[PDB]
């Protein structure tokens, strides 16, 4: 029932000033806690009681309310800085407690690159085993977000679409697979299957037929 | 070194039952709360439970309510929750804290432990089938792959000719498919004047079916 | 004001058996306080 409201994103660059706001019915009597998650992590308390910074924390990381209103303030963000961001309190009577949505702060610390695709048709193999798998796969792009658009010939096609949340490569670039499944017999029906990427306004585009 | 343990994850089928453990050192364990706060894959913390620091008070979120039930024995320092009915919903990192509830230089749930993988899922234990993700100029490079598709439980691992080729691989995470089996794919970017010569096999290792597949990849025709 | 670990006070469940601990001593409380 009581719910925190946070907000899923911010982006920011290094050396700007992140702000991360969480807002609940109760926060005006019941206090309110920051936690830090890298990717693998356990989280990590970073502000309490709304206001208080516990020692060993950077001193760019500050809490300030406004009653039912909390804010999270990184001055001159770094890019080790870049986790999610949990907002956590109490409801009315003190005896449940809850976690905001949690905040995906991004930290631009690299200068932006495109995607290269790689759009790999079913094998023979799979379709042997009376199944049809295209696997797209996306490498060398930052920041780390795609929207991955699959086309049956020239029209959109939605189901049957399974793709991974972008994960850092070696060279601290990103890179994302997207699937398709298909049966073998609308594998060879069509002319072509074409795994379209979006990232920065800018589209990659690689197509496979089975011919 | 104030620290927290968990343990006792695994992999169950709906409705059946499970007793996680969260085992503290370093600090007197007696005089503090100790919450769970579950982490379902790819998605925010949600809390559990609470226990006060004499094992009075014990509170529940909605979505367990009835089903689990949270204990601790100070004598071992140990925090339990006993985990009944499981819903495939219920799949997540489990993880323990402790809490002052009444903290001066910290509060609210400062220290964490690095949690317990449970998964409730239907599906049995399975083996993967790995299939050649095949590669099609003037010095350029090109992709090739293998696709290790619907196996359970996680995880699987895979290296490249027994571990001897590692640039440019890259070992995408799992996809959980509708069917209750996951899929993933392995690739390595190699010179596309080396594919009539160098051979490139992907070893395929999943230890909970105890299976191992290794599969050499070819460019087509 | 003695100190004990993260709180500003002595936990009267550790005093045990100490007569000066149990002067000095404050009791968790049954509910996490508000603002």
């Amino acid at each position: 029932s009581y719910e925190l409201t946070q907000p899923p994103s911010v982006s920011v660059s290094p050396g700007q000033t992140a702000r991360v706001t969480c807002s609940g019915d109760a926060m005006a009597e019941q206090y309110t806690y920051w936690y830090q998650q890298k990717p693998g992590q356990a989280p990590v308390l970073i502000i309490f009681k709304d206001t208080e910074r516990p020692s060993g924390i950077p001193e760019r990381f500050s809490g300030s309310s406004s009653g039912t209103t909390v804010t999270l303030t990184i001055s001159g963000v770094q890019t080790e800085d870049e986790a999610d961001y949990y907002c956590q309190s109490t409801d009315s009577s003190g005896t449940s407690w809850v976690f905001g949505g949690g905040t995906k702060l991004t930290v631009l610390g690299q200068p932006k690159a495109a995607p290269s695709v790689t759009l790999f048709p079913p094998s023979s193999e799979e379709l042997q085993a009376n199944k049809a798998t295209l696997v797209c796969l996306i490498s060398d792009f930052y920041p780390g977000a795609v929207t991955v658009a699959w086309k049956a010939d020239s029209s959109p096609v939605k189901a049957g679409v399974e793709t991974t949340t972008p994960s850092k490569q070696s060279n601290n670039k990103y890179a994302a697979s997207s699937y398709l499944s298909l049966t073998p017999e609308q594998w060879k029906s069509h002319k072509s299957y074409s795994c379209q990427v979006t990232h920065e306004g800018s589209t990659v585009e690689k197509t496979v037929a089975p011919t | 070194q104030v620290q927290l343990v968990e343990s006792g994850g695994g992999v169950v089928q709906p409705g059946r039952s499970l007793r996680l453990s969260c085992s503290a050192s370093g600090f007197t364990f007696s005089v503090y709360a100790m919450h769970w706060v579950r982490q379902a894959p790819g998605q925010g913390l949600e809390w559990v439970a609470i226990i006060w620091y004499d094992g009075s008070n014990k509170y529940y979120a909605d979505s367990v309510k009835g089903r689990f039930t949270i204990s601790r024995d100070n004598s071992k320092e140990t925090l339990y929750l006993q985990m009944n009915s499981l819903r495939v919903e219920d799949t997540a990192v489990y993880y323990c804290a402790r809490d002052p509830i009444v903290g001066h230089t910290r509060d609210g749930l400062d220290v964490w432990g690095q949690g317990t993988t449970v998964t409730v899922s239907s599906a049995s234990t399975k083996g993967p089938s790995v299939f050649p993700l095949a590669p099609s100029t003037s010095g350029g490079t090109a992709a090739l792959g293998c696709l290790v598709k619907d196996y359970f439980p996680e995880p699987v691992t895979v290296s490249w000719n027994s571990g001897a080729l590692t640039s440019g691989v890259h070992t995408f995470p799992a996809v959980l498919q509708s069917s209750g089996l996951y899929s993933l794919s392995s690739v390595v970017t190699v010179p596309s004047s080396s594919l009539g010569t160098q051979t490139y096999i992907c070893n395929v290792n999943h230890k909970p079916s105890n299976t191992k597949v290794d599969k050499k990849v070819e460019p087509k025709s | 004001d003695f100190h004990f670990e993260v709180f500003n006070f002595v936990p009267c469940s550790i005093c045990s058996n100490n007569p000066t601990c149990w002067a000095i001593c404050k009791r968790i409380p049954n509910k996490k306080p508000g603002k």
